[PDB]
């Protein structure tokens, strides 16, 4: 192996989804977009869903 | 909920609360900022609900609240309480008004049926609400919250003469002591992902509450991800 | 002999009386002594007009409390001793003019049998104690055969004071009395400048009562809400909670009708509460001993949800004036009181100078756990809207009653449960 879904879930802060020859495309939900790292995700609105901001 | 802890203002900014002929009947968790989920034995077709979000006390003003009259009650269309009042136990609420999204009052992310399910396997979750802290019992005044396990199904159907569906999971303490309970019901069960919350479970039943040998049943969300995004669709 | 009033027989222990009363013109309880349920029966009679006249005395604000039972009680120890219009005037006002002869005749005794069979029952179910005593002035010779009767049926015999001539003495002893047989519980039952030199006889009957729930209410749910008072304001009371099976009923207008036993299910207490808007005071005026007893027989058991105050009642009064209003003349007149039988007719007059009542009631949580539920059911977890409460956050009327026998043994009116 070396880079899967199922290894630590390919890094994906949130979704990862396996591609051809040792690659992985990681996503988010709504409300967020996929940071620089192409790993993890950050807001994309005001107030996305599931955080705490108070 | 029982043995579990005064939640902070802003905590839990998707949980929303039911009022009808009685205060806090049920609870529910805010999707979008026209629709909210509960359990589907909290309502009924014809029947009148206002929801409150942004709530912390239910009895003093913190003027975070938003209150919505109900317009549209969707029970999921499995549901019949004739064959069983707790199988297919969710229900989807639309709103008059849409709520204005803020910190006290933000939507819980629901994940695709596989996620959510993968979430639920993390093995622990939060329940929160404003049912009884004790078994027949007061309700609570200010919100609260529980960290419950997950328990594995062999175990839950050994614990109870009580049909467990595909549809359901089981969660809570062998000892006893703490529990969701009555007036929680359709409230959230969720699980946080690296800071996100994720919707896993309905707040559905049990056998009186925390008692020792007996869990928390609760509705399996991943099966009813797909229908919740179907109907909540603002897009 | 050592004679034990409550399991004796009329004929063990000949108590005639000097004067006996003529009149011109449910299915009996089990167990029951047919002439003990017939003086019940009138008890409530009573009790129902009695208890108008005397909230009309008060103010629809404060909060009332009595035994009725034992107003009733007391007066039969006058009935034993007086005679023509005065006799009339006490077997009309107190509804005994309608039982039978021998149990006419016998009155005093089974008041005593009535009192035991209640005292038993509820000695098991509550802390019950009272204090009852007719004090007269020294100067008089009373008849020692209706010292004796008295002794026996009622606990004591008339006891003799120098009103004439240390009236405040004789004041503090009947207090003293009083307190030292309720434990302290009652205290100046006769206050200041309520009897004096002039004082000839005075009734005094004093009771506290404290039941034990079947089914308690735990501490840990009774927290402070709102009472909304009849005038319009609102205080703080400790408000007892629980969920339970309960026998209830929502009668006409709303009014909902809760039944609360005490250990041993045989005494009961009973709440009517009615909807907000409707005043008590249209409850108490609107409500004949046939329409509560109506309720009471439409009663079913069902689980609900009740909210009571904790408190505490302190009610004392004189009884002069009201029972003047209904009828008793002659007793309290210095000329025309006819009591041959206490003390014999001559040139001193021998008139009840005024009778005093004080009750005292205390509620709380206390009382036996809840029975364990052993029925396997799957319980959802909405609170359910549609379910049955009973929330006395509002001013409400009390009845405490033996079952079997529907014995109005206390009655009164929480308007103000708040300290
Ligand atoms: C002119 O007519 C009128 O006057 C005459 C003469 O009166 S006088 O003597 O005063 O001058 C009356 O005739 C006299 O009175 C009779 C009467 O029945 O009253 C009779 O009384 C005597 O005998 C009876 C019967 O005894 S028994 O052994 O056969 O049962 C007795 O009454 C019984 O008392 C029982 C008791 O223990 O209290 C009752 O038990 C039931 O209730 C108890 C619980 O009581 S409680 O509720 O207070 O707690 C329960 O125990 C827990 C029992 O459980 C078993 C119950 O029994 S059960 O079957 O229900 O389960 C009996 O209930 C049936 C009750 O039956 C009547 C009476 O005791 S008393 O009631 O306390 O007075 C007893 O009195 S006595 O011993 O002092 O005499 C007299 O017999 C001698 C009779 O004298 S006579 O023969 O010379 O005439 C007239 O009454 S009557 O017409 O005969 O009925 C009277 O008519 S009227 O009433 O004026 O219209
Ligand atoms: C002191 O009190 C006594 C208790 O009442 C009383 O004795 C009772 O007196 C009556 C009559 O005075 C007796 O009944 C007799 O009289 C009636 C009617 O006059 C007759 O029809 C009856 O047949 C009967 O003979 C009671 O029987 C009697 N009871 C008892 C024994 O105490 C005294 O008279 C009182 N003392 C005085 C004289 O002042
Ligand atoms: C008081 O009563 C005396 C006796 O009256 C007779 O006996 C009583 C027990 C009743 O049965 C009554 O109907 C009888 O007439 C009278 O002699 C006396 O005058 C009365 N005193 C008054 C007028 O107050
Ligand atoms: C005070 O009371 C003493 C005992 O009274 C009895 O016991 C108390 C606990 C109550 O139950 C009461 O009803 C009983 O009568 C008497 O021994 C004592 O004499 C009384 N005080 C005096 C001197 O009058
Ligand atoms: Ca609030």
């Amino acid at each position: 192996m070396d880079v899967t879904c199922n290894i630590k879930n390919g890094r994906c802060e949130q979704f990862c989804k396996n591609s051809a020859d040792n690659k992985v495309v990681c996503s988010c939900t709504e409300g967020y977009r996929l940071a620089e790292n192409q790993k993890s995700c950050e807001p994309a609105v005001p107030f996305p869903c599931g955080r705490v901001s108070v | 909920v029982v043995g579990g802890e005064d939640a902070k203002p802003g905590q839990f900014p998707w949980q929303v609360v039911l009022n009808g002929k009685v205060d806090a009947f049920c609870g529910g968790s805010i999707v979008n900022e026209k629709w909210i989920v509960t359990a589907a034995h909290c309502v009924e077709t014809g029947v009148k609900i206002t929801v409150v979000a942004g709530e912390h006390n239910i009895e003093e003003t913190e003027h975070t609240e938003q209150k919505r009259n109900v317009i549209r009650i969707i029970p999921h269309h499995n549901y019949n309480a004739a064959i069983n009042k707790y199988n297919h136990d969710i229900a989807l609420l639309e709103l008059d008004e849409p709520l204005v999204l803020n910190s006290y009052v933000t939507p819980i992310c629901i994940a695709d049926k596989e996620y959510t399910n993968i979430f639920l396997k993390f093995g622990s979750g939060y329940v929160s609400g404003w049912g009884r802290v004790f078994h027949k019992g007061r309700s609570a005044l200010v919100l609260q919250y529980l960290r419950v396990p997950l328990v594995d199904r062999a175990t839950c159907l050994r614990s109870t003469k009580f049909t467990i569906y595909n549809n359901m999971f089981c969660a809570g303490f062998h000892e006893g002591g703490r529990d969701s309970c009555q007036g929680d019901a359709g409230g959230p069960h969720v699980t946080e992902v690296e800071g996100t919350s994720f919707l896993t479970g309905i707040i559905s039943w049990g056998e009186e509450c925390a008692m020792k040998g007996k869990y928390g049943i609760y509705t399996k969300v991943s099966r009813y991800v797909n229908w919740i995004k179907e109907k909540t669709k603002l897009t | 002999s050592p004679v034990d009033i409550c399991t004796a027989k009329p004929r063990d222990i000949p108590m005639n009386p000097m004067c006996i009363y003529r009149s011109p013109e449910q299915k009996i309880p089990e167990a029951t002594n047919r002439r003990v349920w017939e003086l019940s029966k009138a008890n409530s009679r009573f009790a129902t007009t009695f208890y108008q006249h005397l909230a009309d005395s008060k103010n629809d604000n404060d909060n009332i409390f009595l035994s009725p039972l034992s107003i009733s009680t007391a007066f039969a120890m006058t009935k034993l001793g007086a005679c023509n219009d005065t006799l009339q005037q006490l077997m009309e006002v107190f509804k005994f003019d309608t039982i039978s002869e021998k149990t006419s005749d016998q009155i005093h005794f089974f008041f005593a049998k009535l009192n035991c069979r209640l005292y038993r029952k509820a000695n098991k179910a509550s802390k019950l104690v009272s204090a009852n005593r007719l004090f007269g002035d020294k100067s008089l010779t009373f008849n020692e055969t209706y010292q004796d009767i008295s002794e026996l049926v009622y606990g004591a015999k008339l006891q003799p004071l120098d009103f004439k001539e240390n009236a405040e003495q004789s004041r503090a002893a009947i207090n003293k009395w009083v307190s030292n047989k309720t434990e302290g519980r009652i205290t100046d039952v006769i206050p200041s400048e309520a009897i004096n030199e002039l004082t000839v006889l005075v009734l005094v009957n004093t009771i506290y009562f404290k039941g034990l729930w079947k089914s308690k209410f735990s501490p840990e749910n009774t927290r402070k809400e709102l009472f909304y008072k009849a005038d319009g304001e609102s205080c703080s009371a400790s408000m007892m909670y629980q969920e339970g099976k309960f026998r209830y009923r929502r009668v006409a207008e709303g009014t909902q009708v809760l039944e609360l036993p005490f250990k041993g299910d045989d005494i009961t207490m009973v709440l009517i509460l009615p909807k907000p808007e409707k005043s008590l005071a249209k409850v108490e005026k609107e409500l004949t001993p046939e329409v509560l007893q109506e309720w009471l027989d439409e009663l079913e058991e069902m689980m609900l949800v009740v909210h009571m105050p904790r408190f505490r009642i302190e009610d004392g009064f004189s009884l002069k004036e009201q029972l003047q209003d209904m009828g008793l003349v002659d007793l309290f007149s210095p000329e025309k009181s006819k009591l041959p039988g206490i003390v014999a007719e001559g040139r001193d007059d021998l008139y009840v100078s005024d009778a005093f009542h004080k009750a005292f009631l205390e509620v709380n949580e206390e009382g036996s756990e809840a029975a364990a539920s052993t029925a396997v059911v799957i319980a959802g977890r909405s609170l359910n809207p549609n379910r049955v409460t009973f929330k006395a956050n509002r001013p409400f009327l009390v009845f405490i009653r033996e079952v079997p026998l529907n014995t109005i043994i206390f009655m009164g009116r929480v308007a103000n449960p708040c300290v």
